[PDB]
């Protein structure tokens, strides 16, 4: 009784393998899955206020340095100084700043002004950002409460409010100046239940907390998460600081490894990017920006001083990084380097990057730097750069640099296939895959590496045009609905399908108080109703109640169009025929298209009875119940 | 990804014959093997037959109790495999299960229920069974064949309602008790679709 | 020479604490090349069966890893480190040494855990109406006892009986009867009680007519 | 030269905010930035690991505890360092 | 010592700012506890 | 030629699980690996060093 | 009625590209059962040697994942992403479907890649100490070459002569070469030209003593 | 943890016999079949023979060259595995490994070295290689048995050596050559363990 196992050994023991090699893929996806991105919001100085305007800024080759502002209580007189060694000044006039910082919508969030005062402006443009991000990704913020979402955010303190405080203003100041509110209070405004982490490792924190987020989505930890980072100078502290270093370029301008450069620039910003696992992106029928491949970050470690920093560092942590991602040195195309514009970083991050990247090259590689567009934005600095890259992977072309003249000659750059990026490239879809690389080493020491990808390729749907739709808009206040009108009317001036947007507004949008709707076949006409539209009302709801008239509203043809159009009102009109059809010589629907006589009481009666009947019945199926 | 999908069921008189499909995709049909389970109602589960793939020789195996009436093909070009009942009695109203697989169960399907009854259709009885003494019920009988929906006032009545399954009994007809306990407006409607028969009743002292 | 293998019949679980279910048999299932012919079977409520363990020690993909499986010669073991909601059901352990395999035995089932809960019998007289129609079909119910085993026998009766069980309450997690006593109203007017047994009840407590 | 890793969390306290003399100067920003209580102390012991700095109010040590943790996991480190610090400088938190 | 698991989640929507939830309290004493892989019985010392 | 192919089948598909039953293990460990305590420093009022 | 198996002679590559090696059949090693009897060894320079891949498909523990194998019927291909400097050895691709095995067969070597470079053909004379003695070992010494495969021959001979190739070179990957040629000293005085042929060299080369 | 360990090799004089024997830890022995396989020096690997398990038989196959002369037991009460070595000869000069598994070879031991000869131990003939001109060395003769060790000044000039490697001679004997490379205190200092030999010799145009 030991002889009956020839067969059944190998039909046991093929599911070990087809099973126990499930495993191992699950180690693998697990230990390196990619990343999706699924929405991108930022400002940054010189008026940008979506990804969009930061696109075309780049693309026309526009710097954004501007004057120091006169709003924000600063002593412009006595603090600007041509002379370099005067004590307490500061020897630069120029930057980049945002000028709309202290503006606040409090009424939309449920805060009063006197709360809005003594908040810190990084937590209300980390909220306003969120939103807007949130809004971007097609998913509705209100139905997001009570979810496991995660925050990470990227900020420094600033000593906003630290004078004398007013006991009409006391009440809020230690909340408002604190650091982990920054994260509290989107948690608190939006009802997330995730991790709130804020995270300070001076000029490369937000790719740190993007790393962060990263980890957690791959532990099962959350399943949705943003991350981003913020950056707005209260005092001018920093520039007097750094003016006694003598490290800052009169002009105020960052010539990123061009041979003239002699300093830095500060500026200011926000961004904040909204991060998916790649299968729960495909189930859940989002659409994909970018993917996140892999990232490192390590620290810079003994070195010539606390803040001079270490090739050596930086060619490991490239390292690591294009090992986490599993890709080669030879796939990538494009790498957005630090060049803060001193004149000791840029000859070593050039060093490094031809170590590593510039070798055994078919190819040569390309650079550029952001930051001689608008500035150093501190910790908001690389978030910026990563929605550059990824606006350009969706628009195919290479944006150019500026304020170069000559490569810097502290570099030899025929060690290396690497040259720069003086004027546009085309980047078009050509089969294999299209990579870039971020890269932000902090003054602390730590550094960080990014490695994004495009986007999945997918084929479109076609669709029909629906001969006439609504259009719905709804929003918190009067002048609210007002902008959102003005703003649907510019988007429809162009060539857009009004089925498509029509769809987009009715699905992937919230509801709120105050409503407004129109009716449209055509794009003209509904762009002329909606910049006609003046009539809106923020009803209180009651008990509804169906009136059900008498006699007198009646005339051959009611149906026609509607039984022509509306399938729901047709059934039910044929199946009332039908089911009145034994005790009736005629035929109902007939009548109703145009072929009864109105004389025939037993089908004028009938008809009306109908004709409620189906009323009522479409009714129900909007989803209306009496 | 490995599906398999089960048809041909319904309802059959004793005496003729029936068939069931299974469709399989997913994976490589023509290697595993494909055997067929039924299940009685309220009752566990037993091997009714299953058969070889090419490689063996493409032979089968049927249950010893109801050898010789079966048959059980395979369409490895359609990957579809068809079991041939034969002779149906009333023992053999059950729910059938095909799985891939000879010795080691592996992957199940969805099912299919079979019943064999030479009882005709019939509208339900509902006989208020009424307290003598703080539950009330409603006691239907003789509808065939299943389902039969009894709901309390109209679902009105929620709470306390203890819907006992039906039974089939030795007259061959259906019936079932549903009874609602309140202590201390009480309408029973009973459904039966089959025979399209809606009647509503009362349960009063 | 025919292997059979027991099981204890029923053994309800507290979530959140472990809980294991043994299996013998009669001679042991060890083979030359060194593999024990074993496999574990769960069969949810109103569900399709599914595998969970085969050849002893080895988990199939799909299923949560808080299952085990281990043992060996003529024993064998389950054991799950913490219960859920959804592992209510039934569990087969079946061999594979000897083939075919006539059925899978009668399982074990799992039910969530609660204290012992006595019924309050009743008993309901017959509808006029099916006086009318002309059969004697007595009705006696019981509501809210725990656990299962419940008996009842007919003494005014054996092949004129039939009772049904409604399925474990999502709250009360209690069980109720239904039993009914099936004859002719020609029998019944010549002349005019269901005794009950249960581990609820301290006494037998019988209701008639 | 290994890559040991430091997670610390700690709050500002404002400590030297008032006026400064002016031959202190040039020492007070990497003096009070939150970021260089680890970078001086990796960069002290020469460490090569992830240095981070979190706040999260009164739960933070725990929390660069736990992130320690998952680090090791993934392998960015073979030890790490984890804690928490506190001291008042201003009675600020007293009278509010 | 050895730690078996951690778990950190936010408070999010409570009666006030600073108002806590005791609901969120024991979703993460749960997750904490599945995290590690033990049971509430097995633990019998802890600091609020 | 292929009528030993008990053996063969058996010792051949013997190793899948002898090896994969230790990837299993790998992830679980991966997934849930304890961390250990080696040192401790402090610093609290009341004279505590 | 003995299948065979091929597959090319060596494959010189340097770290960082991927590679690529396939075994081709005789015959179609796909069974009834549905399997594949393949398998792949690897012998490092010095070492035992290991297993990386068994029925084609599925990789064998403690193998770095970097290896991966595939094909089917009579073709089968082997693939590594990332070549290294540890990854040189021999490879062998064996069937199982015909038993016992008799020999692994010639398999396929792999060595680090680098440019085309000629031998510095050198040819010394032997010493007097060892002329008294009454022997006389000539030497046609080459050195820096690459790749393998440099023949020579002895003019003024064979049948005396020994070859020694040293290991790839730590440095500069080359390797040098080593015929001994070993005759009496009555032999060696009765003459009074070692032919080289390489693919570094362009034209053939002649050194006598 | 999966441990084997072979003993039982060394230098044998021809036509004498030998044991071989290979002990394995951390798993059961008792259900696996034991291999032989050897490799010729400087050549290819080639298959001896196989034992099975007590499930099967135990029984043994060998290959045809060398059949008659060897056997192979195993003992399960240590799990040990036994090789017998009959008329050992020059051309049986191979290095031995002991495998698990009779198809899948998926552990080998660290292998042992079997040397067959008739010769005793002699010292080194170094002789000096002198250039006419860059290249320029010392040839060591006629030593036996391995190995010698070769230095150049003492281990001060190590760029540009090249140690080829012996290969034995016909008679008995390995012979070998050191050359260094260098343009325009030539040390080649000879050692030999087994004749306990020291040579000391200078090169010079």
């Amino acid at each position: 009784m030991a002889s009956t196992d020839s067969e059944k050994v190998a039909e046991y023991l093929r599911r070990a393998t087809l099973d126990l090699r499930a495993a191992r893929q699950r180690i693998r996806e697990l230990e390196g899955e990619p990343i999706a991105i699924v929405g991108m919001a930022c400002r940054l100085p010189g008026g940008v206020a979506s990804p969009e305007d930061l696109w075309r800024l780049v693309a026309e080759r526009v710097d954004a340095v501007s004057e120091f502002p006169g709003d924000r209580g600063w002593d412009l007189d006595s603090l600007i100084d041509p002379d370099r060694e005067r004590a307490g000044t500061s020897y630069v006039g120029q930057g980049g700043f945002l000028h709309d910082a202290g503006e606040f919508d409090a009424g939309f969030f449920g805060i009063s002004p006197r709360e809005a005062v003594a908040m810190d402006p990084q937590q209300r443009l980390l909220l306003e950002t969120s939103w807007e991000a949130l809004e971007n990704a097609g998913v509705d913020p209100i139905a997001l409460k009570g979810t496991d979402t995660g925050v990470f955010s990227g900020l420094m303190g600033q000593g906003y409010g630290s004078g004398a405080v007013a006991p009409e203003l006391e009440g809020f100041v230690t909340t408002g100046v604190a650091s982990s509110v920054a994260s509290g209070r989107v948690s608190y405004v939006l009802g997330l239940e995730g991790p709130a982490v804020t995270v300070d490792t001076a000029c490369s924190s937000s790719l740190v907390a993007m790393h962060l987020a990263a980890q957690a989505l791959r532990q099962g930890e959350c399943s949705m998460a943003l991350a981003g980072g913020v950056t707005v100078m209260a005092t001018p502290g920093s520039f007097v600081e750094f003016s006694r270093q003598r490290a800052l370029a009169p002009d105020g301008r960052c010539k990123a490894f061009a041979a003239a450069a002699d300093g830095t620039g500060w500026s200011e910003g926000v961004g904040v990017v909204v991060l998916e696992r790649l299968s729960v992106a495909r189930e859940r029928g989002h659409r994909i920006l970018a993917v996140l491949r892999g990232s490192a970050v390590n620290q810079d470690g003994a070195s010539n001083g606390l803040t001079a920093p270490n090739g050596l560092s930086q060619q490991r942590v490239i390292r690591r990084a294009l090992a986490a991602a599993g890709l080669a040195p030879s796939d990538v195309d494009v790498v957005e380097a630090h060049g803060t514009g001193t004149t000791l970083g840029d000859p070593i991050e050039a060093q490094a990057l031809l170590a590593t990247y510039g070798q055994e090259r078919k190819q040569p590689l390309w650079l550029g730097s952001l930051k001689s567009n608008i500035g150093h934005a501190q910790a908001a600095a690389g978030v910026a750069g990563v929605i550059k890259m990824v606006q350009a992977l969706r628009h195919e072309t290479l944006p150019p640099t500026l304020h170069v003249d000559k490569p810097t000659l502290e570099v030899d750059w025929s060690a290396g296939a690497i040259e720069l990026l003086t004027e546009a490239r085309a980047w078009p879809r050509n089969g294999r895959p299209r990579r870039a690389g971020v890269s932000s080493f902090g003054v602390s020491g730590t550094n960080a590496h990014l490695i994004l990808e495009e986007a999945p390729a997918e084929e479109p749907v076609a669709a029909p045009e629906l001969p006439v739709v609504p259009l719905v808009v709804s929003a918190r206040s009067t002048e609210s609905l007002s902008g959102q009108a003005e703003r649907l009317a510019s988007l429809l001036e162009g060539d857009v399908s009004l089925t498509e947007v029509a769809g987009a507004l009715v699905s992937r949008r919230a509801v709120l108080d105050e409503r407004a709707v129109v009716v449209a076949g055509s794009r003209e006409e509904a762009v002329t109703g909606l910049r006609a539209l003046n009539t809106a009302g923020s009803g209180t709801p009651g008990k509804v109640v169906w009136v059900f008239p008498g006699q007198g509203t009646q005339w051959a043809g009611m149906g026609r169009e509607l039984l022509a159009e509306s399938p729901v009102f047709a059934e039910r009109i044929a199946e009332c025929a039908a089911a009145l059809a034994p005790w009736i010589d005629w035929s109902l629907v007939d009548v109703l298209r145009g072929e009864g006589d109105l004389g025939r009481v037993d089908v004028l009666q009938p008809a009306c009875f109908a004709v409620m009947v189906g009323l009522a019945a479409v009714w129900e199926s909007v989803g209306v119940r009496p | 990804e490995v599906q398999l999908v089960q048809s041909g069921g319904g309802l059959v008189q004793p005496g003729r014959s029936l068939r069931l499909s299974c469709t399989a995709s997913g994976f490589t049909f023509g290697d595993y093997a494909m055997s067929w389970v039924r299940q009685a109602p309220g009752k566990g589960l037993e091997w009714v037959g299953f058969i070889r793939s090419k490689a063996y020789g493409g032979t089968t195996e049927y249950a010893a109790s109801v050898k010789g009436r079966f048959t059980i093909s395979r369409d490895d070009s359609k990957s579809i495999a068809y079991l041939q009942m034969n002779s149906l009695k009333t023992e053999d109203t059950a729910v059938y299960y095909c799985t891939r697989g000879g010795t080691l169960f592996d992957y199940w399907g969805q099912g299919t229920l079979v019943t064999v009854s030479s009882a005709s259709t019939k509208g339900p009885s509902v006989f208020p069974l009424a307290p003598s003494s703080a539950a009330l019920g409603c006691l239907v009988k003789d509808y065939f064949p299943e389902p039969v929906t009894v709901s309390w006032n109209s679902g009105a009545l929620t709470s306390g309602v203890h819907t006992f399954p039906a039974v089939l009994q030795s007259s061959g007809l259906y019936s079932l008790s549903s009874v609602v306990t309140v202590p201390s407006t009480y309408i029973c409607n009973v459904n039966h679709k089959p025979s399209n028969t809606k009647v509503d009743k009362k349960v009063e002292p | 020479d025919v292997v059979m293998t027991q099981s204890p019949l029923s053994l309800p679980v507290t979530p959140g604490e472990p809980a294991s279910i043994s299996c013998r048999s009669s001679q042991s299932l060890l083979h030359s090349n060194g593999y024990n012919y074993l496999d574990w079977y769960l069969q949810k409520p109103g569900q399709s069966p599914q595998l969970l363990i085969y050849l002893g020690s080895n988990r199939a993909s799909g299923v949560p890893d808080r299952f085990s499986g281990s043992g060996s010669g003529t024993d064998f073991t389950l054991k799950i480190s913490r219960v859920e909601a959804e592992d209510v059901g039934v569990y087969y352990c079946m061999q594979s040494l000897q083939t075919p395999r006539l059925t899978f035995g009668p399982g074990t089932k799992v039910d969530i855990k609660r204290t012992v809960a006595a019924p309050s019998v009743f008993i309901f007289p017959p509808s006029d109406e099916q006086l009318k129609s002309g059969t004697a079909s007595v009705v006696c119910l019981l509501n809210n006892f725990y656990p299962r085993g419940a008996k009842v026998q007919w003494k005014v009766q054996s092949g004129n009986s039939q009772e049904s069980v409604t399925e474990q309450d999502s709250k009360d997690s209690t069980y109720s009867l239904s039993s009914t006593l099936t004859l002719s109203k020609a029998d019944y007017e010549k002349h005019k009680a269901c005794e009950v047994t249960h581990q609820g009840l301290s006494s037998p407590v019988t209701k008639s007519f």
